[PDB]
RNA sequence: CGAUGUCGGCUCGUCGCAUCCUGGGGCUGAAGAAGGUCCCAAGGGUUGGGCUGUUCGCCCAUUAAAGCGGCACGCGAGCUG
RNA sequence: GAAUGCCGGCAUGAGUAACGAUAAAGAGGGUGAGAAUCCCUCUCGCCGUAAGCCCAAGGGUUCCUACGCAAUGGUCGUCAGCGUAGGGUUAGGCGGGACCUAAGGUGAAGCCGAAAGGCGUAGCCGAAGGGCAGCCGGUUAAUAUUCCGGCCCUUCCCGCAGGUGCGAUGGGGGGACGCUCUAGGCUAGGGGGACCGGAGCCAUGGACGAGCCCGGCCAGAAGCGCAGGGUGGGAGGUAGGCAAAUCCGCCUCCCAACAAGCUCUGCGUGGUGGGGAAGCCCGGGUGACAACCCCCCGAAGCCAGGGAGCCAAGAAAAGCCUCUAAGCACAACCUGCGGGAACCCGUACCGCAAACCGACACAGGUGGGCGGGUGCAAGAGCACUCAGGCGCGCGGGAGAACCCUCGCCAAGGAACUCUGCAAGUUGGCCCCGUAACUUCGGGAGAAGGGGUGCUCCCUGGGGUGAUGAGCCCCGGGGAGCCGCAGUGAACAGGCUCUGGCGACUGUUUACCAAAAACACAGCUCUCUGCGAACUCGUAAGAGGAGGUAUAGGGAGCGACGCUUGCCCGGUGCCGGAAGGUCAAGGGGAGGGGUGCAAGCCCCGAACCGAAGCCCCGGUGAACGGCGGCCGUAACUAUAACGGUCCUAAGGUAGCGAAAUUCCUUGUCGGGUAAGUUCCGACCUGCACGAAAAGCGUAACGACCGGAGCGCUGUCUCGGCGAGGGACCCGGUGAAAUUGAACUGGCCGUGAAGAUGCGGCCUACCCGUGGCAGGACGAAAAGACCCCGUGGAGCUUUACUGCAGCC
RNA sequence: GAGCUAGCCCUGGCCAGGGUGAAGCUGGGGUGAGACCCAGUGGAGGCCCGAACCGGUGGGGGAUGCAAACCCCUCGGAUGA
RNA sequence: UGGUUCGUGGAGCCAUGGGGGAAUCUGGGCGGACCACCGCCUAAGGCUAAGUACUCCGGGUGACCGAUAGCGCACCAGUAC
RNA sequence: GCGGGGUGGAGCAGCCUGGUAGCUCGUCGGGCUCAUAACCCGAAGGUCGUCGGUUCAAAUCCGGCCCCCGCAACCA
RNA sequence: CCGAGGGUAGGGCCCGUGACUGGGGCGAAGUCGUAACAAGGUAGCUGUACCGGAAGGUGCGGCUGGAU
RNA sequence: UGGGAGAGGGUGGUGGAAUUCCCGGAGUAGCGGUGAAAUGCGCAGAUACCGGGAGGAACGCCGAUGGCGAAGGCAGCCACCUGGUCCACCCGUGACGCUGAGGCGCGAAAGCGUGGGGAGCAAACCGGAUUAGAUACCCGGGUAGUCCACGCCCUAAACG
């Protein structure tokens, strides 16, 4: 059937986007997280 | 009048719609019309603040003169007579002489062709806009400023039309088509008779498309949900009340009062509604 | 109760006998024929339909007879639902 | 040594299931260590409104070539979307940006919020909408509207010439709009051609033919032609279009007006440039100096901002045109011409799929465009087939049971079963014909029947031509011929009668329920006078609504017809400047502590004192409720009638063994040979009843009963056949489960159902295909049940709080 | 976290072919004028049949699946909520 | 109302959202309701090292581990997935 | 399995709270009327379902038995 | 070709009959009330509407075939 | 041709008395109703009185045994539109007449549909009396309806 995942690169980079979680507090504390925890990816790749 | 089908569906037995006679003009004055946004029932959060509501059809927004004495003294023609999507009321295109164009919503008899006018020193005939204070007691008038300068708020639904009561000093005594006696202040401007097009409420929508045509969604019983939704949710089977009849959000909906006692208005409005 | 699937139907049998028919009998208020009643007998047999989910039962048309029970109310790693 | 323990390793099941659509293969020749599987050829089959082609998402080098086969590939592999290396994506005109706005987002000003933050007009951002200039062909192994060739065009900059009151983020016009139907003319596309060009072809009985097979175009500026979109001209006044205005708007006048003119597109032509088949010679050469014409069909596409009708009344902003303001009129703009300038990103490849979403090379899912021909009434349906693409990445055998999908069946014809479940039957089109009832629409495809092919003769009307031939579209009548059968194949209703429910089309439990449930137009109650009520929010602010009682919210009811009774004691709601109660506060008769005292301090009665409650009323389409015993009629039975107890009042009309009836398969009728169902009745209604509506109702229903007809493999009752499996061989090779096992029957025993204990009986060792009685077989720490001072959802006149409101 | 799903908002797109024949208009009859009747034209509709497309009614198969919802046959809607 | 051991308690102290609202030393606060006496202190402005906390980093040391341990990672790990 | 009830002839008080049986109808007797009904005036009639126990004393309180009507009977 | 007729299918009319149901007509002395006839003790009658055990009552209009 | 009387019809307007309600003022212990009463209303200030408003329906006096109309029926007053009818003159046309199965129209009240309106009245309904009963007559309330517009219904002691 259809099923959940139906990629689209606007749509990734909008709400996942570096700029989305800058955005707002709890999506720069996930940058602060995710570099804390020296993640490679602060953020979905996308290719815009 | 108000036309009737011959029921050759199920839907067009029953369906009746108006009778467009008053209408001379079927497109707006493209400088008198701006998109009217469609909301859906929700409000600046995203959120429904108004149920059942969305999905009807494209409407654009004609711009409604309701105030007139912007232009005292200024006669103009009635040009021509339209359909407004946003009303239950027509409005009549005004030509004046003063080169500018408007709308006013359309009064019962008005005529294509005539001239109207407004201020205090207006004659008292269909169409003309008068302060309150020197439209003769007893004469019938729609399109009713509640304060000075505030704009039309009363009297505007098709059919509907206030009466002069009498006066008592500054203000005057109207009966509202609610049936409520108010006091009005003197230098309220209205429009000397009636809303036309009194034939819209003997429309039969008659299917439930029409209802979704005007925007109106299902609507949907609390009776039918469950009681997490709904004071009238659950039961086994079908259910009475079991309980005084009530709204999603608990309160009492029939006879419970619900305007504020202390509103500064309760000293202007002398007699509540009829029926 | 870290599950022994629960009615009935179908299918497939198999067993018991308190025997429904067939076989052998005694007694009879057994003339004959047909019955009643008991005893011996489980070899084989024991129909098709209307109604109900029905087991059962009533009814129809027959029949030598249209038996009653057990097998986890036999049988859902066989099926039905 | 155990925790259905944790991590890992390795077993068992087992050479077992399976190897992923039943569209299908066979042979020859290559390559190579090795070939059913790679390459070539021929034969066969499949798709062809796709299973072909193009585009967009998404993917990201998967593209091309070379060299490879460890792993990946469900087998094989020499092949590959795999490994390694090299190469490949070219734009002013395509797309996107350097343009515009949409919802929304963001946000000068501003508003709000403990903080974080929420808002918010303008502005900005934001597209698959608007606006905007490239078409044809050639080329590469791989890119092409991008490179090249021809023919075109756009913007910017500067210069020249002519013109002009030039000048904008300002004003104005325009852009600018739905749905259904649709005219005229064109094209795209198609069919035919006795015409034109073309390698050849004469087979096997005939055919050298007016034969067969093949092809008969594409792009193109100015101009002209055809069709169409858009647009009135002039003056006078002007007070509106937040300044101005010669513009737009309004008034008046003359001129003219389904004309023309001017303008703008489509189409045809058009200098020019292309392209060009079958066949046989190895993607190429040839054919070829290819020809490149006529007729017909013809769009849903084009002219397109066309027209008509309708109500539900159908974006914006820029580009563009016009107007004026600062300014400026050496400027500046317009027009034409010339030269120069024109950037950034995408461009490979897959793209209904083996490269996207599904863990897989997964029978699933994925928007737009093109989608040829013939026939069947039409069509995107159906069968075949073109272009093109495929035979689905395990095979070879065999010809059991059994399973799947499929075909046929004598006699019967639902006897099967909960049920005609399933499968039959019916099946398109034309004609004839068609009942109750009805809301006059319908019920209708009712039912039921006839016709249907092919050949010859005669003929009627239309489209295109020209009024005619030819072509094409409907037809009508004669006479014939063949078959078992003519919509000869494929696709294409079984019908009827009668109840229950719901009016109806719709909606729902994504993934066990599609329903009688939800919605529904309609009905009635109730709230709401506008800064509405109500909703979201702490707020600001929004929705409501740029609406105004013919409007909006809430609730019930559910088209329609006829209706909708009595109870206001209780609860609810509504009304009630009395009275009772009532908190803070006001008051301070009067006490009290301390102080040598003034004083300080504490307590404090009467009274005044809000809502709320109490209290007086109203209120049912508000919550809800609508009796009991006993007796009486010139037969019995019954009780129109009476007596009496209670009630706030005692169930009205209608309907009733019901979707409701316990007794119950009530009784009686109907239908049947037989009817626990059904239909109609009756009424002591365990336990109907009037908007949680009552009783009806035409039409409708993949709803649920009952019946008949038709017809059948459902059945009596089974048989045979087909193919895909099951079986055999080669290849690859799982799984849940598993304390270990050397794992028989009976009668016992045993924690009460024993392969495992006793006694007896039986039994050589080991498998294969099958069956499913047992291993209280597997699976899931029973969802029922209880337990736990476990949890959660839900309720309320449980408790206690909170919002909200007073 | 609304790339699934539910609603709404904005902007686009899709719906072969056939059947039925409402209003209106015209003509005719009618009448004092009418209502009305007839015929033609017309092309309305949560109208009818039926693909695309959206569904998912009944049955079978599948059930360590092709698939953590699929396949076949059948069936619903298909100008509209 | 909050803080303190103080949960309304005899509830002072400190802090303050609301109402009322002084004085400048003969002023004012405090010593646990209040009053008297005896005393303590000087509100309504601000700053101030050190002694204290911590270990991303460097070093030293272990009756710490020794690749299922020790950090999630001894290894190209916040990686592959 | 649980509740309520049994009292002049009929229907209901009294029982809770022991001593005292009452209301309406009916029945009888007398009136009015030509007569009946209505109406008027009088009167009777229960020993309280039944047996037991408590009490000085039982319709009353308690227990058992007959009765008479209601209500229940769920999870499978 | 026509064709008696047989068969299939659906209509129309008529008659008989049917659980049950609706009132009607008649039936020596049944139960309840007393609506009408005398102003019948509320003048009657009436068309219609609603209601009630029943006659009946009531509303709106009408009539006198009513007043004394 | 000239003239007359008339609640004939239709449309629009508009006037006063009264009833009810509401507001304001004054005022107190009852008012109301009946055969007599009760219900009901009233110290929460009713009745009775004066002033203010709102609203609906019906038109007193004239008014008669009267007039009009085909009937049903028609009554404050104004205006507009319109029918019928009588008279007079003796002017015109020359039997153009009478009736009328069907048709068609009109048709009191009640009733019905969709809206509006609703003061008074009042079926139904409730209550209080009466009564053996009283689903009646009397009393207190009260919903349809009475009223308007449009569309139906088409009956009558539609009678002289
Ligand atoms: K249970
Ligand atoms: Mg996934
Ligand atoms: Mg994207
Ligand atoms: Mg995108
Ligand atoms: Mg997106
Ligand atoms: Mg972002
Ligand atoms: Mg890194
Ligand atoms: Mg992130
Ligand atoms: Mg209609
Ligand atoms: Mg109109
Ligand atoms: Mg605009
Ligand atoms: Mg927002
Ligand atoms: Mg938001
Ligand atoms: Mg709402
Ligand atoms: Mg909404
Ligand atoms: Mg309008
Ligand atoms: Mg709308
Ligand atoms: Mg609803
Ligand atoms: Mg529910
Ligand atoms: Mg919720
Ligand atoms: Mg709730
Ligand atoms: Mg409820
Ligand atoms: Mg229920
Ligand atoms: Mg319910
Ligand atoms: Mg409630
Ligand atoms: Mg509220
Ligand atoms: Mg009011
Ligand atoms: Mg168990
Ligand atoms: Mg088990
Ligand atoms: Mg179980
Ligand atoms: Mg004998
Ligand atoms: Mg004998
Ligand atoms: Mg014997
Ligand atoms: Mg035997
Ligand atoms: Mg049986
Ligand atoms: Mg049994
Ligand atoms: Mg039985
Ligand atoms: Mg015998
Ligand atoms: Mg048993
Ligand atoms: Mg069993
Ligand atoms: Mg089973
Ligand atoms: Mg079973
Ligand atoms: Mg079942
Ligand atoms: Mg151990
Ligand atoms: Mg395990
Ligand atoms: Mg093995
Ligand atoms: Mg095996
Ligand atoms: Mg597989
Ligand atoms: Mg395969
Ligand atoms: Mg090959
Ligand atoms: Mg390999
Ligand atoms: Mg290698
Ligand atoms: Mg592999
Ligand atoms: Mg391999
Ligand atoms: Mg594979
Ligand atoms: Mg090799
Ligand atoms: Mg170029
Ligand atoms: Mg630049
Ligand atoms: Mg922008
Ligand atoms: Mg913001
Ligand atoms: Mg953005
Ligand atoms: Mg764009
Ligand atoms: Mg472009
Ligand atoms: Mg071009
Ligand atoms: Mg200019
Ligand atoms: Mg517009
Ligand atoms: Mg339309
Ligand atoms: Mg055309
Ligand atoms: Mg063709
Ligand atoms: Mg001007
Ligand atoms: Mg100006
Ligand atoms: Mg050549
Ligand atoms: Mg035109
Ligand atoms: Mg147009
Ligand atoms: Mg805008
Ligand atoms: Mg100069
Ligand atoms: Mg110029
Ligand atoms: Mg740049
Ligand atoms: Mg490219
Ligand atoms: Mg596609
Ligand atoms: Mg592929
Ligand atoms: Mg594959
Ligand atoms: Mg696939
Ligand atoms: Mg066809
Ligand atoms: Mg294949
Ligand atoms: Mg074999
Ligand atoms: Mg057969
Ligand atoms: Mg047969
Ligand atoms: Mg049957
Ligand atoms: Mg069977
Ligand atoms: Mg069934
Ligand atoms: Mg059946
Ligand atoms: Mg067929
Ligand atoms: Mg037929
Ligand atoms: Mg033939
Ligand atoms: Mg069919
Ligand atoms: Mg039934
Ligand atoms: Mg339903
Ligand atoms: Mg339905
Ligand atoms: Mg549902
Ligand atoms: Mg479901
Ligand atoms: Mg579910
Ligand atoms: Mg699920
Ligand atoms: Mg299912
Ligand atoms: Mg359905
Ligand atoms: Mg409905
Ligand atoms: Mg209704
Ligand atoms: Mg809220
Ligand atoms: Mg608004
Ligand atoms: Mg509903
Ligand atoms: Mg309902
Ligand atoms: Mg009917
Ligand atoms: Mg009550
Ligand atoms: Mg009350
Ligand atoms: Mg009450
Ligand atoms: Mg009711
Ligand atoms: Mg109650
Ligand atoms: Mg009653
Ligand atoms: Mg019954
Ligand atoms: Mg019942
Ligand atoms: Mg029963
Ligand atoms: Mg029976
Ligand atoms: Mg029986
Ligand atoms: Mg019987
Ligand atoms: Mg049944
Ligand atoms: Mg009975
Ligand atoms: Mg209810
Ligand atoms: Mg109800
Ligand atoms: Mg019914
Ligand atoms: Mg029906
Ligand atoms: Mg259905
Ligand atoms: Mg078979
Ligand atoms: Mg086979
Ligand atoms: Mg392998
Ligand atoms: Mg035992
Ligand atoms: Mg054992
Ligand atoms: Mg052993
Ligand atoms: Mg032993
Ligand atoms: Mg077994
Ligand atoms: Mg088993
Ligand atoms: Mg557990
Ligand atoms: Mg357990
Ligand atoms: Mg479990
Ligand atoms: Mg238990
Ligand atoms: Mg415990
Ligand atoms: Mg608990
Ligand atoms: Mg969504
Ligand atoms: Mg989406
Ligand atoms: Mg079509
Ligand atoms: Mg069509
Ligand atoms: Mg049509
Ligand atoms: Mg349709
Ligand atoms: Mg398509
Ligand atoms: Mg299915
Ligand atoms: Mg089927
Ligand atoms: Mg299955
Ligand atoms: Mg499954
Ligand atoms: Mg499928
Ligand atoms: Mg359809
Ligand atoms: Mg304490
Ligand atoms: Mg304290
Ligand atoms: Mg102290
Ligand atoms: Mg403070
Ligand atoms: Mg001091
Ligand atoms: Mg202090
Ligand atoms: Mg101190
Ligand atoms: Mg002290
Ligand atoms: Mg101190
Ligand atoms: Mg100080
Ligand atoms: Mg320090
Ligand atoms: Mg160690
Ligand atoms: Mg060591
Ligand atoms: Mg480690
Ligand atoms: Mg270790
Ligand atoms: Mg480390
Ligand atoms: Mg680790
Ligand atoms: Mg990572
Ligand atoms: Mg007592
Ligand atoms: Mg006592
Ligand atoms: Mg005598
Ligand atoms: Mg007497
Ligand atoms: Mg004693
Ligand atoms: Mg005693
Ligand atoms: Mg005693
Ligand atoms: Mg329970
Ligand atoms: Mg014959
Ligand atoms: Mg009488
Ligand atoms: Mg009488
Ligand atoms: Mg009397
Ligand atoms: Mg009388
Ligand atoms: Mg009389
Ligand atoms: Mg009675
Ligand atoms: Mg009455
Ligand atoms: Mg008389
Ligand atoms: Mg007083
Ligand atoms: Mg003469
Ligand atoms: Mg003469
Ligand atoms: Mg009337
Ligand atoms: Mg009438």
């Amino acid at each position: 059937m259809k099923r959940t995942w139906q990629p689209n690169r606007r749509k990734r980079a909008k709400t996942h986007g570096f700029r989305a979680r800058m955005r707002t507090p709890g999506g720069r504390k996930v940058l602060k997280r995710r570099r804390q925890k020296g993640r490679w990816r602060l953020t979905p790749a996308v290719r815009k | 009048a108000v036309k009737k089908f011959k029921p050759y569906t199920p839907s067009r037995r029953f369906m009746t719609v108006a009778d467009f006679s008053e209408i001379t003009k079927t497109e707006p004055e493209k400088s008198l019309v701006k998109p009217l946004k469609k909301t859906g029932g929700r409000n600046n959060q995203g959120r429904i603040t108004v149920r059942f509501r969305g999905g009807g059809h494209k409407r654009l927004y004609r711009i409604i003169d309701f105030k007139r004495w912007d232009k005292v003294g200024i006669p103009a023609k009635v040009a021509a007579i339209e359909y407004d999507p946003n009303r239950s009321a027509r409005i009549a295109l005004l030509h004046y002489v003063d080169g500018e164009k408007r709308y006013i919503i359309a009064p019962d008899g008005l005529q294509v062709g005539q001239q109207v006018v407004a201020g205090p020193d207006a004659p008292i005939q269909v169409g003309n806009a008068l302060p309150l204070r020197f439209i003769p007691v007893g004469t019938v008038v729609h399109a009713v400023e509640l304060e000075p300068k505030k704009g039309a708020k009363l009297a505007r639904a098709a059919g509907t039309s206030a009466q002069i009561q009498g006066r008592e000093g500054d203000y005057v005594i109207l009966r509202l088509p609610s049936g409520e006696l108010r006091k009005v202040h003197g230098e309220c401007y209205a429009t000397v008779g009636a809303v036309g097009n009194a034939d819209h409420k003997n429309i039969v929508l008659g299917k439930a498309g029409r209802s979704r045509w005007l925007g109106r969604r299902p609507h949907v019983r609390g009776a039918a949900m469950n009681p997490v939704d709904h004071p009238h949710g659950g039961g086994e089977g079908r259910a009475p009340r079991g309980r005084p009849p009530a709204s999603p959000w608990g309160w009492q909906t029939k006879g419970l009062k619900t305007r504020k006692r202390r509103k500064p208005s309760s000293r202007f409005i002398i007699a509540r509604r009829k029926k």
